[PDB]
């Protein structure tokens, strides 16, 4: 959607070294802890009282694995990003009724998590790149509405 | 609001920074200008290269401010009221920007203190930086 | 923050409401459900027609609350702390909605009190409703 | 963009009884008073210290007349709304650097002004209609970016 050669590759560069069974769950988890009102959407998952309860929830990390799947996916289809999420758009839009601002939120915490594991490999030029991806991914899901 | 634990966690982690505070400050600044380019409009005269001393220098200016606010936590509208007039009435900065500097301030603290950045801490520094922003945009509400 | 003039203007205009407060309340509610449909999700069991007594009745419930908050202005986190738990911890309402109810609450006051709705007043009620929202979302920050 | 028959006409219905030399200036004025940070963009207009100074500024109300012109305009081209503002988009976007959130703001205050003069003629069904127009008008200007 704008990624220039290096960015294009740089983004994909890290993504390979990404422990798929960790990051997904950790991102979905922190979101529920830092922004409490998003818990309203996941009653069925059970106990989300203490931050540990959240982080130690099988369903939470099991579902989180599905969210990164969506990024890995759209990350491979930057051209038609505004159409890869067409269904998840309709879903989160008129099925679950989630305010779009919330998409922005999850986008940023993912950044926090990536920067968490890749310590010093996560440079400003990298963050800047990933910020664009994250932005398109969110912009896509809200497309159903507008 | 900042419950007790909040202001407690904040201290510990911000304590774990120390001499790095200045460094982290500039890093945050750089990360912002790069990711959200629109923000550069407020610093025209500036040299924004990688080494830039203005940035390196302004990076400490901001760091110290957060430190001071960490200190006088139980009373920020007084300790920061000088900056309010500057950022709000003199410069008239768009509120949204404050959101962008907070995000980058967190991205940095989790790349240098992965041992400290836990969901519980992460959650506290957000509430904190949140307040500090309100305080700075005080004369808008 | 609510400078003196602010809380002063608020009283006068909200004073000019009186017995209408209940009516204006329901009008506001109605305007919201209609313009921002997404908000109806929080009131499933409700009858949302035009006359609907649930709405007509819940319209007064909200009106009275604002009145009380206008009264105990110099201390809202105490006077409203009962509603905070309900709206924040029990119901878990998306913060953004509070913004939509404030807008419609102003649209109504400027259709019935065009004599009172001046830029100066308009500006004060906004700051006021702004606070009241923060208070209600208290356990999110 | 969605206006159904009655809405379509209802919107245009009021718009005719709209004093063109008042509303434009009154809406641009209130915006500067209620949301102070927007003054940064209009230094050249002069004194905007007191709410009266704003409301009593020839340039303010003279420019405000141009803003309603843009609405009257796009109000007549609802089909291709996302193309009528193409230039104003490029202008406010990379020329003036205005954050889009700010388009939403001016949209709402216009509503307050219309409801102010048409007192009781401005019914909920009407407000609901106009809210959609305003939304598209804003969504259009930000299109340049995304
Ligand atoms: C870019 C961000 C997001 C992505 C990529 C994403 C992706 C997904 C995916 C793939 C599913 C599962 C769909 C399926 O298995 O058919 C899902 C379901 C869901 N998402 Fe997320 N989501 C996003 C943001 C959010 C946000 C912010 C919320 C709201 C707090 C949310 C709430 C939900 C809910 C409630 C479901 C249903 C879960 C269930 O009962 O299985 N999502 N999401
Ligand atoms: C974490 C929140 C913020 C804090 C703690 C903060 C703190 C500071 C400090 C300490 C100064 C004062 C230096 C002096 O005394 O001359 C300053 C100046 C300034 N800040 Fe910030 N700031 C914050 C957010 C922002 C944001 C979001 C922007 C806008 C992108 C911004 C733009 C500026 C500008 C342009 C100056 C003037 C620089 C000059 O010409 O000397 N600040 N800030
Ligand atoms: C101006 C800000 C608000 C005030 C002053 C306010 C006030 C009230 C009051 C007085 C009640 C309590 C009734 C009782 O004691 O049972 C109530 C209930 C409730 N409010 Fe609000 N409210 C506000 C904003 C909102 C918003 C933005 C929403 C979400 C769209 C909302 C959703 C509800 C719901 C669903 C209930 C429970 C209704 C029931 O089942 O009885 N409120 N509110
Ligand atoms: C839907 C909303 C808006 C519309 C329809 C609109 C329309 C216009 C028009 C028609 C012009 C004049 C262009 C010309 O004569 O060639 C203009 C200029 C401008 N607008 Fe607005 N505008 C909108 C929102 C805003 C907002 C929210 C801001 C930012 C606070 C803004 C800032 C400006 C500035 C600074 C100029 C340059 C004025 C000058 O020096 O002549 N506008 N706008």
């Amino acid at each position: 959607v704008h990624l220039t050669p290096e960015e294009k590759s740089a983004v994909t560069a890290l993504w390979g070294k990404v422990n798929v069974d960790e990051v997904g769950g950790e991102a979905l988890g922190r979101l529920l802890v830092v922004y409490p009102w998003t818990q309203r959407f996941f009653e069925s998952f059970g106990d989300l009282s203490t931050p540990d309860a959240v982080m130690g929830n099988p369903k939470v990390k099991a579902h989180g694995k599905k969210v990164l799947g969506a990024f890995s996916d759209g990350l491979a289809h930057l051209d038609n990003l505004k159409g890869t999420f067409a269904t998840l758009s309709e879903l989160h839009c008129d099925k679950l009724h989630v305010d779009p601002e919330n998409f922005r939120l999850l986008g940023n915490v993912l950044v926090c998590v990536l920067a968490h594991h890749f310590g010093k490999e996560f440079t400003p030029p990298v963050q800047a790149a990933y910020q664009k991806v994250v932005a398109g991914v969110a912009n896509a899901l809200a497309h159903k509405y507008h | 609001v900042l419950s007790p634990a909040d202001k407690t966690n904040v201290k510990a982690a911000w304590g774990k920074v120390g001499a790095h505070a200045g460094e982290y400050g500039a890093e945050a600044l750089e990360r912002m200008f790069l990711s959200f380019p629109t923000t550069k409009t407020y610093f025209p005269h500036f040299d924004l290269s990688h080494g830039s001393a203005q940035v390196k220098g302004h990076g400490k200016k901001v760091a110290d401010a957060l430190t001071n606010a960490v200190a006088h936590v139980d009373d920020m509208p007084n300790a920061l009221s000088a900056l309010s007039d500057l950022h709000a009435h003199k410069l008239r900065v768009d509120p949204v920007n404050f959101k962008l500097l907070s995000h980058c301030l967190l991205v940095t603290l989790a790349a240098h203190l992965p041992a400290e950045f836990t969901p519980a801490v992460h959650a506290s520094l957000d509430k904190f930086l949140a307040s500090v922003s309100t305080v700075l945009t005080s004369k808008y509400r």
